[PDB]
């Protein structure tokens, strides 16, 4: 890479002959037999990082670098996601807890996300019917809208 | 004019190393901030805003929620978080030979 | 008035601050107390928390 | 969730493009273009808007 | 254009499907809802009719309630409240087809509503055969073929069987070789046969 | 004004109900036919729809194939192909009318549709009363009235009770007072115990 990167350009330059200066454009590619895509890559893929603690500009209130975040969470839906989430069982609240206990969080949820149908099969009532009818009956138990209907602004 | 030289926000993207939010003067431009006034503004002291005033609009990440919540969930916003930068300052000095 | 004769209560109260501090103390809770948004708390907590004060500092 | 409020969507995402708040503008021309005039382009990169 | 599968979620309670489904090609069915549930082929749409029916009703919020679901890729538009609305207002266009639109799903369904009142299900299964595995396909193993590949659940889950309309009436059907497991052909050699 | 009382005979097995079958009113059904029979209120007419439906298939003779009476007088203000032709060709007037006269017979039908297949019945039973008995006129007695004087066995004749449920659920709900026969009020005091 790191020479395709100072080869692809370098030939080019010269191989630029019988063509226009920077000769063709993805007939190079074709030239060292590869595909524009893979150049970009090769292309993107050059110069170095920028400073990143160099000044803005001119003046100064400057490094770069005073620069970013990614991610916290936005304070948004932190205070969304906990109430959606910890309502996706708050809410749990038009059936019986034969389900409301168990099913309630799928096989996992809040979980790295489960312990699952054999489990439960066991886990609750030495099953292994029960859990998809009385888990499809809670299932419903939601759905139709105005089970639980005080969360269908989620639209989510 | 006022329009390109408006400004006023409701926090938003911190920093990414004091992970802090940050005014360049954009439309989540930092309420900048002055320091000069943090040595006017114990002139009275009584902390909390202080206290806040660092804290939870700098630090602490589930201060700044905390908050969030509080009020929407009608609670006391409690106590500060502490602060961390602080610890980040700490971390590069613990290295630094601390 | 809304706020404006309470600018003597704490001025003549021992330790101001220390007044404000209750005074929260006050307020605090006595918005606390009643989460039923009782329309006697349909205004700030503290103003309520104050005033209270004030009459009854007497 | 997704499979419980009853749909399920997918996440193919768009921070397609917003104009500020308080841009009451009539729009007034574009420059822009793709690959093919060889897009000039800060590479890495797909097409000017 | 608009183009479904099975195993979805279509409808809704409460759905917009005002902007025109436009159902142009499955063969398939309206799964419908309300509250007891039973989101059943309460109607159908194959290839040939077109959605916009509780769609025209108080519109595009009406008390839209119901919910589909394919086995079929379905078929149908990419256009809004325009082809239809040709159709609607500036003339009987496709006005007529809106009529017709009722009468060929709706109504459509109706034929299957006058028969799937009856006692035992098989008859609707038989109906239900006659038109479909029979005629848009050849009829093949064991004749008027199932044209396609469900499943012996399918009765379970179309009306809703309890493992019971299963194996017994396919029994029957075992019996009078009017099946065939393989690739779901499951029928009688001839469509008058189990038609009667 | 074509206006029609119950029982007699009025669709058939070929009709020509064409020529405006208008019913502009009653408090009724569609009985239907075909071949297996079931002249059941496979639809209805209250006041407030209008017929026109099969007739306006393939049309003055198209295989139309039913058979319909009422309960009770039935007006329906009528017309040659007139008043719908208007309606019909010249525009939308009432075809935009009859694009609602198509979900009209379509409504409360596709809805006791929407009811029919349940399982057992004293339910769509109450639930088709709770639009007819409840609402055009006044509970009395009991609550939400049948509103008028009927058959003991109403099922005997609706879905064809022949000794089920045919004086089973009467009893069922005899002692709950949620029914009781006086002067026909029959009813519970509130449909909504008995509607669930």
């Amino acid at each position: 890479l790191y020479e395709t990167i100072s080869r692809i350009k370098k030939t080019t330059k010269l191989l630029s002959q019988e063509m226009g200066r920077k000769p063709t454009e993805e007939e190079i590619a074709t030239r060292m037999e590869m595909t524009i895509e893979k150049l970009r890559f090769i292309a993107k893929s050059a110069q170095l990082p920028i400073s990143l603690e160099t000044p803005i500009g001119k003046e100064e209130d400057s490094r770069l670098g005073d620069f970013i975040e990614s991610d916290g969470e936005t304070p948004e839906d932190q205070v969304s996601k906990n109430l959606l989430r910890e309502d996706l069982e708050k809410v749990l609240d038009s059936l019986s807890p034969r389900e409301r206990d168990v099913l309630r969080l799928r096989y996992g949820l809040d979980d790295g996300r489960m312990k699952t149908l054999e489990e439960i099969g066991q886990i609750f009532n030495v099953t292994r019917e029960r859990i998809r009818q009385i888990e499809a009956k809670a299932l419903r138990k939601l759905r139709h809208p105005n089970r639980n209907s005080v969360l269908k602004e989620y639209i989510r | 004019l006022v329009d390109d030289k408006i400004h006023a926000r409701s926090t938003g993207p911190y920093s990414l190393v004091t992970q802090q939010p940050l005014g360049g003067k954009a439309q989540q431009g930092g309420q900048r901030f002055g320091e000069m006034e943090v040595w006017a503004l114990e002139a009275f002291g009584a902390a909390y805003t202080l206290q806040e005033l660092l804290t939870v609009k700098s630090d602490d990440m589930q201060g700044r929620n905390e908050a969030l919540n509080a009020i929407v969930k009608g609670k006391a916003i409690p106590r500060p978080g502490t602060p961390e930068s602080f610890k980040v300052l700490m971390r590069e000095l613990q290295s630094l030979g601390l | 008035q809304i706020m404006h004769r309470a600018e003597d209560l704490i001025s003549a109260a021992s330790n101001r601050y220390r007044i404000t501090v209750q005074v929260a103390n006050r307020a605090k809770r006595r918005r606390y107390e009643e989460f039923e948004s009782a329309e006697d708390a349909m205004m700030k907590p503290v103003l309520r928390a104050i005033i209270e004060m004030s009459d009854e500092l007497t | 969730l997704r499979a419980i409020f009853g749909e399920k969507a997918r996440d193919v995402r768009d921070n397609s493009l917003r104009v500020p708040n308080g841009e009451k503008g009539r729009v007034v021309d574009v420059r822009l273009f793709t690959r093919e005039q060889g897009d000039e382009l800060p590479p890495g990169a797909n097409m000017v808007v | 254009v608009e183009t479904f599968e099975r195993n979805k979620t279509i409808f809704f309670p409460g759905d917009p499907a005002e902007r025109v489904y436009f159902l142009l090609k499955g063969a398939v069915k309206l799964s419908r809802v309300y509250e007891a549930g039973e989101e059943i082929t309460v109607a159908l749409l194959r290839e040939n009719s077109v959605f916009g029916v509780l769609s025209l009703l108080t519109g595009n919020k009406s008390d839209r309630f119901y919910h589909a679901v394919a086995f079929t890729p379905v078929e149908l538009l990419s256009a809004p409240i325009e082809q239809v609305e040709q159709a609607l207002k500036e003339n009987p266009e496709l006005s007529m087809l809106m009529l017709r639109g009722l009468s060929s799903r709706i109504l459509q369904t109706e034929m299957m509503i006058e028969t799937l009142a009856h006692r035992d299900m098989g008859s609707r299964l038989v109906s239900f055969l006659l038109i479909l595995c029979r005629d848009f396909g050849v009829p093949c193993a064991d004749g008027i073929t199932i044209d396609l590949k469900l499943s012996h659940q399918a009765i379970a889950e179309a009306i809703g069987s309890t493992r019971v309309t299963v194996t017994r009436l396919l029994g029957d059907l075992r019996e009078k070789k009017m099946i065939s497991i393989h690739k779901k052909k499951i029928t009688v050699h001839k469509p008058v046969t189990l038609s009667r």
